[PDB]
DNA sequence: CTAACCCTAACCCTAACCCTAACCCTAACCCTAACCCTAACCCTAACCCTAACCCTAACCCTAACCCTAACCCTAACCCTAACCCTAACCCTAACCCTAACCCTAACCCTAACCCTAACCCTAACCCTAACCCTAACCCTAACCC
DNA sequence: GGGTTAGGGTTAGGGTTAGGGTTAGGGTTAGGGTTAGGGTTAGGGTTAGGGTTAGGGTTAGGGTTAGGGTTAGGGTTAGGGTTAGGGTTAGGGTTAGGGTTAGGGTTAGGGTTAGGGTTAGGGTTAGGGTTAGGGTTAGGGTTAG
């Protein structure tokens, strides 16, 4: 009996582990009972955010003429995107740096 | 273990480099002592929280996870070392 | 005799443009390790530390110092002045926090 | 020796797949992967905490979808919240149909 | 008769103590309730507010405005000036981290 | 209502008394518009949060508990206007 | 026989409901299992904090020549003592006013 | 009148009996009562959340007096922390001596 | 306004290590049978917001006078910036040892359901004393002379 | 220059709305059972941190000389402070209405749990590829005429 097992992710169309997201919510003591659409919803949100961040990082890396995504590109993309900067304001990325910006008064007279 | 020389370790040239990145042209002579003082005040609290976490963990080795958990309580979150 | 002596400000702007591009550390590691080992002696004795711990400590300290220096530079420029003074850090370890 | 180490888990296998769809030829580093893992874990715990607080405020005992949607609308800023809500509704509809 | 007429600053310093000694609200409730209604009209229609939500909003807004005015006065005194200018509020919001 | 004089409801005196309570002796004539704009934005944020909470609660009335929970999210807790 | 019932608060000589603190910690979904000394510890801490705050409020009321404790006295006490303002810095108390403080620069000649 | 009603739980009587001990011949108002209730609830939530996080970080599933003391030391500032720790240890010792 | 001169941006090799593939396998995600606690749904009753009509009242809006602080130009010198020469101190490998973190068993010991009363906490009622508003009576502050 | 003005405590004194004491009742905590699971002790192993030696190479301190920045001073002029006089607007009543929400009384869709059974990501090697290092080199900058 039984059937070829189909992973819950495949049934929905996502790329994040819905089973792992559900297990983390179960072993997190956030509530007594857990639903069935919440892990898929959170996995889709995480996948969208990761896709946007990786798109910005790849754009920054291509602008820097490199094939490796270093944390410098991540920091640049996060500090350039207004919504991502508002979402991650208290976050400090290691080996990132700051944006090159000099005040107009400090410029040569 | 020298008190004065361990703080005097952050030399005057180093403090200049940290201000050039922020965007400072001219620096006074009474900035380095206050910078060292603020650094000590921050490090005291961070190390206090880290040692408290280590003692609660019943261990004698401070870890990067404990450092991150101590930094996250104060507000700032660090991505990279540990996690 | 002309030793290509630059006017005060050009070398400072050059160093600013240099250090606003690199991502390396600007603080020595051995005296910082000495300091973080000496400070921990007041809370308990015979503790041993790891490398990643002091690395994260130095990273966070450098980030906080860069932010504080940016705030101090803004406060100094607001006062119609170019140089930074100890009077600006206090109005900063205050409007924000950490107790001047 | 003989291994004998707690098997640790992460999202490194899932992040790599997403990178390949968005940009086909680029590559990522271990430090960037670890930073992305921490970011994902932080967003996960934020969403979970907000959903738990909403469930405890509404005197409920289960975290269903509407709760995650409200948590997203409260946490995410502007159009990112709308896009995430749209994608989550699409995923939930596909999972319900299939 | 024509009064001695008060020198500039006396009335202000007298009202400062009076307004710092009291606890009552300084904003009228009726013009603030209609503003709250107009602001809530954008998100959803047919909304019904109670008698405590508007009061809590007014209290929080007055506290925030008092704090912002204190920060603005500090920034103005730092600038070797007495009166407050719109640049002081902008600098306070920039240092706080709300505007940018 | 929907009148365009809604923001103008905060009068020039009101701001004067607020600044006197804050501790200002001399006030300029361009502080009022900035204060009104900041007040309107601060009200819009909290009202957005409260309306979101009310819609999530599936009701048409805005209670004080929703406003308290919205203010606790921004970091400024309010004590006493609600449990 | 069931015998007489000594309330748990009485055995520890406190004034806070230890039985209610345990029920709250159970229903709060903070953990799976709850100990026995944790509610007593938390009740003792809360009682100490409340006693200190009420002592400061009573001192403020005595200084104000009144018999009731108004929120003005609470605000004054919290803004005055060293370790109370640091604990409740982000806390805004309604009907509490501000602390009288005028800068020396704005003072007359 | 209708199908029953709703009873609400508040820490008033306790704050009043603590006030009678810390300062006899003194009254209090409902505003200060609600403020003290909100303060107690906030401290309760903070100490519960910190204890839960401390228990979850060490792969443990039981909140005990040690975790509560650690949370108090991490939350409270200086002298108040030690005073609360001592007053909690005294109560725990009394309870262990007589349950 | 060029000379003279300096510090960067920009190619052509090398090579090293960190990234990208291919294996083995073990812990973990699915199906398929139970089951019951939780949530949805309709009816109803009390209430608490929502409108409108009143008055007068402290309140706000507009004008005039005029003392004042913000703003701009100028001069002095003292604090700070650029450059060279030491030599003391930071940086990198290898070796060595040992204390401390993590696996691996066995076991009490402390924690979790579950009837059962019963004393403690909450909702109403009645009361009265502490607080608030109304008028004389100084009472001390401004600020010219 | 010691007054005129002139806003702020000070005190009887009466009125009143809100804490304080008292009962009746539902309800929630503690007591005496059984049961099973997480927390503690006692071992072994293995691995990462601290203590030593060895250079030798980048760089900070200590000067020297100088030129751009700060503070004080003075003058000028709008832009706020202060005060009077009139009139729309805010605020406490009172009345009526009706939309709303917090319960009960069922009921079926959705929750958890366990036991096999298969599989996908985590723990190992290996190899080829990307960028850092080290020389030239044109060009844009900078100091000073």
């Amino acid at each position: 009996a039984r059937a070829k097992a189909k992973t819950r992710s495949s049934r929905a169309g996502l790329q994040f582990p819905v089973g792992r997201v559900h297990r983390l919510l179960r072993k997190g003591n956030y509530s007594e009972r857990v639903g069935a659409g919440a892990p898929v919803y959170l996995a889709a949100v995480l996948e969208y955010l990761t896709a946007e961040i990786l798109e910005l990082a790849g754009n920054a890396a291509r602008d820097n003429k490199k094939t490796r995504i270093i944390p410098r590109h991540l920091q640049l993309a996060i500090r350039n995107d207004e919504e991502l900067n508002k979402l991650l304001g208290r976050v400090t990325i290691a080996q990132g740096g700051v944006l090159p910006n000099i005040q107009a008064v400090l410029l040569p007279k | 273990k020298v008190l004065r020389d361990n703080i005097q370790g952050i030399t005057k040239p180093a403090i200049r480099r940290l201000a050039r990145r922020g965007g400072v042209k001219r620096i006074s002579g009474l900035i380095y002592e206050e910078t060292r003082g603020v650094l000590k005040v921050f490090l005291e609290n961070v190390i206090r929280d880290a040692v408290t976490y280590t003692e609660h963990a019943k261990r004698k080795t401070v870890t990067a996870m404990d450092v991150v958990y101590a930094l996250k309580r104060q507000g700032r979150t660090l991505y990279g070392f540990g996690g | 005799k002309k030793p290509h002596r630059y006017r005060p400000g050009t070398v400072a702007l050059r160093e600013i443009r240099r250090y606003q591009k690199s991502t390396e550390l600007l603080i020595r590691k051995l005296p910082f390790q000495r300091l973080v080992r000496e400070i921990a002696q007041d809370f308990k004795t015979d503790l041993r530390f790891q490398s990643s711990a002091v690395m994260a400590l130095q990273e966070a300290c450098e980030a906080y110092l860069v932010g504080l220096f940016e705030d101090t530079n803004l406060c100094a420029i607001h006062a119609k002045r170019v140089t930074i003074m100890p009077k600006d850090i206090q109005l900063a370890r205050r409007i924000r926090g950490e107790r001047a | 020796k003989k291994r004998k180490r707690s098997r640790k888990e992460s999202y490194s296998v899932y992040v790599y797949k997403v990178l390949k769809q968005v940009h086909p030829d680029t590559g990522i580093s271990s430090k960037a992967m670890g930073i992305m893992n921490s970011f994902v874990n932080d967003i996960f715990e934020r969403i979970a905490g907000e959903a738990s607080r909403l469930a405890h405020y509404n005197k409920r005992s289960t975290i269903t979808s509407r709760e995650i949607q409200t948590a997203v609308r409260l946490l995410l800023p502007g159009e990112l919240a709308k896009h995430a809500v749209s994608e989550g509704t699409k995923a939930v509809t596909k999972y319900t149909s299939a």
